[PDB]
């Protein structure tokens, strides 16, 4: 996350770090939707391009961290995956088009004060907060920059980041990309002329785009952080997965595998 | 700095499971009775030069005085050596053993095997291919810094024989030299001349060496390369290598981007790299996906392992993350040696009369290699970055725990360099 | 009552946990809020 500030503990419950089982490295963000299941980016799981094509078998998730690299002992929990499941229409090859994955654990997770899954939109909420100009909040420990500091690096945050960021119009993502944008997608970030910044960056992946809703006070899982074109650039946006738009791609996958 | 950089030990972690104790294991019956011959057999020769079937079986020597070597040190020590050294300098010790003392050595340095390869091949063959290859090597400037000696020491009261003396000389382009380990002077005068030979990167050659000493080996070899793919400066910096499952420590890291051979080795559990340097030689990194991997790696690293690591290897743009680091190591090989096979040599009651007349008593074969790796390589190749950018962790190289390096000589397929990096912060 | 969750998953197959969904045991649950909510609040305030 660029432009964030350390997040406070317990202040993003559902957030999770996808983990590279062997070697162990940080992978991925990712989100808890239930005691079972995981939701992240299709990308972070399979891209030819850079050779990436995971199974269950390579991965691990951790929940409930707070530390980028500590483990948190009694705190976080550690768990292996039974099954991975990318969407059947995951376009890597253009535009990363229907970016979305889930996860199933290999065995239920015990909620905490640490640990606690996020709420994914109804239709309505959807409808009445996915607007121009509302706010969400992004999460992640991925990069705090997108250039290189002399000798030192890009800079990797010790606690995990967050970043309020405002959804910006169709015809304005449309305008800052030469890349083809679909429904399937939103971007957010702040115009150059609004003075505030921030953005997600190299490792946030996965990682939720939620928004507190003023309806019943709980959070929403609105989008997953995606892609972009650099961190934090003056007339550019990150783009998010829209999650209630394939919401009944879900639903079938977890109807079919969740028992 | 106020932050822990932990490896996460699964086994422990998971073992806290529930079902842990409902695991069902496997009873150990009364009788089986099953197996499967061996035969290494060497199919690899097949397309292989002449000079690449000598040095696929130098290498496979190689690999099994590490496996010995590696028992003599600490699983926490570096460890560094000149296998191209080791062999010659037995090609060149046999020219004068005779009777079963020859033959330990021809076998174990697996020379008898590549006589048997072709009916063209004769114990000949193999002094002609070393000079040949010793000539390529030491007395040829390709674009990198290889320095060394690889001579005999004899003590003056054991007379050299002439045909000894001028043999070592033609096929190894190498002296076996009088000498009076007795004499301080005369180690100093040595030292001091060997210095100047090797412009100052060789030094100390002589040095604590028992003064009784009737005959010994003196090898010493200096390496440097200049990469192809430089490692920008910029790039360098302070980065956690860990040194085991408990520890880490900060070592310079260093860092680059460019399109570089790799490979994902599932039967070896490791990942493999290869950096090119200038003049035809290259690098090739083995790190193992769990640390705890590292000994079943050095108990199966074979050239057919190599090959096969070689050949599954695909150029792809990556980021590299390599440690620089600088090697220094004096060993005696005698004791390795004797634990392989080689003991006639190395007893009084040898035969070795190719050599003196007189009974000579052979107690120390020192290999002395010193490497120095950093970001120094000719240069560029694209400081690129564009657009798209999925928003996960990138495809990059990470050589952030203990590894083994391979250095080969394209050409002649030649390990001329082998080594295991347990922590980039000591030599 | 409309602020009330309505879930929309079954339990025996999405396991549990979306009927109290999206309510954080060191905020939500103890009436205390983050120290950046309140901006999210704020700018949802119309269209
Ligand atoms: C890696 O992903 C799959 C493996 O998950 C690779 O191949 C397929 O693997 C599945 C089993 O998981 C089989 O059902 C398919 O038949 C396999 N395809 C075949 C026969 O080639 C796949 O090649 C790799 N990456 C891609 C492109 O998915
Ligand atoms: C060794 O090789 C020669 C041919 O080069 C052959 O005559 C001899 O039988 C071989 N010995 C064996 C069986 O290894
Ligand atoms: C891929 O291209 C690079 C750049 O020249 C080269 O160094 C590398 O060896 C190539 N890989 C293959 C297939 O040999
Ligand atoms: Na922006």
């Amino acid at each position: 996350i660029v432009e964030g500030s350390d997040a406070e503990i317990g202040m993003s419950p559902w957030q999770v770090m996808l983990f590279r089982k062997s070697p162990q490295e940080l992978l991925c963000g990712a989100s808890l939707i239930s005691d079972r299941w995981v939701l992240t980016a299709a990308h972070c799981l399979l891209y030819p391009p850079w050779d990436k094509n995971f199974t269950e078998n390579d991965l691990l998730v951790r929940i409930g961290k707070h530390s980028r690299t500590r483990y948190e002992r009694n705190i976080e929990k550690i768990s292996m995956l039974e099954k991975i499941y990318i969407h059947p229409r995951y376009n890597w090859r253009e535009n990363l088009d229907r970016d979305i994955a889930l996860m199933k654990l290999k065995k239920p997770v015990a909620f905490s004060d640490y640990i606690h899954p996020v709420c994914l939109p109804d239709r309505e909420t959807a409808a009445s907060l996915l607007q121009a100009g509302y706010k969400g909040r992004v999460t992640g420990w991925g990069n705090l920059k997108e250039t290189w500091t002399a000798n030192v690096g890009k800079g990797q945050p010790s606690v995990l980041q967050v970043v309020n960021l405002p959804i910006v119009e169709r015809p304005v993502c449309k305008d800052s990309t030469r890349i083809r944008i679909t429904d399937n997608m939103f971007c957010a970030g702040y115009k150059p002329d609004e003075g505030k910044r921030g953005d997600a960056c190299e490792g946030d992946a996965g990682g939720p785009f939620v928004m507190k809703s003023p309806f019943n006070n709980r959070w929403y899982q609105m989008g997953i952080v995606s892609w972009g074109e650099g961190c934090d650039r003056d007339g550019k946006y990150g783009f998010y997965t829209h999650v209630f738009r394939l919401k009944k791609w879900i639903q079938k996958v977890i109807d079919q595998f969740g028992e | 700095g106020e932050e822990d950089d932990d490896y996460l030990d699964l086994e422990k972690i998971f073992s806290e499971d529930d079902d842990y104790i409902d695991i069902v294991d496997s009873l150990s019956v009364s009788p089986t009775d099953s197996d499967v011959s061996a035969g290494n057999i060497l199919q690899l020769f097949h397309g292989k030069s002449r000079i690449q079937r000598l040095n696929i079986l130098n290498a496979k020597f190689a690999f099994n005085l590490y496996r010995v070597l590696k028992d003599q040190v600490n699983t926490f020590d570096n460890i560094f050596i000149a296998p191209v050294g080791i062999s010659t300098a037995m090609g060149m010790i046999s020219l004068g053993l005779k009777g079963e003392t020859h033959e330990q050595v021809h076998s174990i340095l697996h020379f008898k095997d590549f006589v048997n390869a072709s009916s063209k091949y004769e114990i000949t063959t193999i002094h002609n291919l070393f000079r040949k290859l010793t000539h390529r090597l030491f007395r040829r400037n390709f674009g990198y810094t290889l320095r060394s000696v690889n001579d005999l020491y004899i003590q003056k009261q054991f007379p050299i024989l002439l045909d000894f003396k001028t043999k070592v000389r033609e096929y190894y382009f190498a002296e076996a030299q009088i000498a009076d380990f007795s004499d301080p002077a005369f180690i100093s005068k040595t030292n001091n001349h060997i210095m100047k030979l090797t412009k100052g990167l060789i030094k100390d050659a002589l040095e604590n060496i028992d003064p009784a000493t009737q005959m010994m080996i003196l090898n010493c070899i200096y390496f440097k390369g200049s990469w192809v793919n430089k490692f920008p400066v910029e790039m360098t910096h302070n980065h956690n290598f860990r040194l085991n499952e408990r520890e880490v420590v900060k070592v310079s890291m260093m860092q680059t981007k460019g399109n570089f051979l790799a490979a994902n080795d599932q039967e070896l559990d490791c990942d493999i790299l290869q950096l090119e340097y200038v003049g035809g030689i290259s690098m090739l990194i083995v790190v193992p996906h769990k640390m705890s991997g590292m000994k079943t790696l050095e108990a199966q690293l074979t050239p057919r392992v190599v090959e096969r690591w070689q050949k599954s290897m695909t150029n792809r743009t990556r980021e590299v993350l390599l440690p620089k680091f600088k090697l220094e190591k004096n060993y005696n090989l005698v004791e390795s040696l004797k634990l392989m096979g080689i003991r006639m040599l190395f007893d009084k009651n040898g035969n070795m009369a190719g050599i003196s007349d007189q009974r000579i008593a052979i107690d120390l074969f020192k290999h002395q290699g010193t490497i120095t790796v950093n970001e120094e390589g000719t240069q560029a190749t694209t400081v690129t970055t564009v657009g798209f950018m999925p928003l996960s962790t990138q495809v990059r190289f990470t050589v952030d725990r203990p590894f083994l390096f391979l250095i080969y000589e394209h050409r002649t397929s030649c390990l001329l360099f082998m080594g295991r990096v347990a922590n980039p912060s000591r030599s | 009552a409309t602020s009330e969750y309505q879930t929309f998953f079954n339990p025996r197959t999405f396991g549990s946990g979306e009927a109290d969904c999206g309510l954080r045991p060191l905020f939500e649950k103890k009436s205390l809020e983050d120290k950046t909510e309140r901006e999210l609040l704020e700018s949802y305030i119309d269209g």
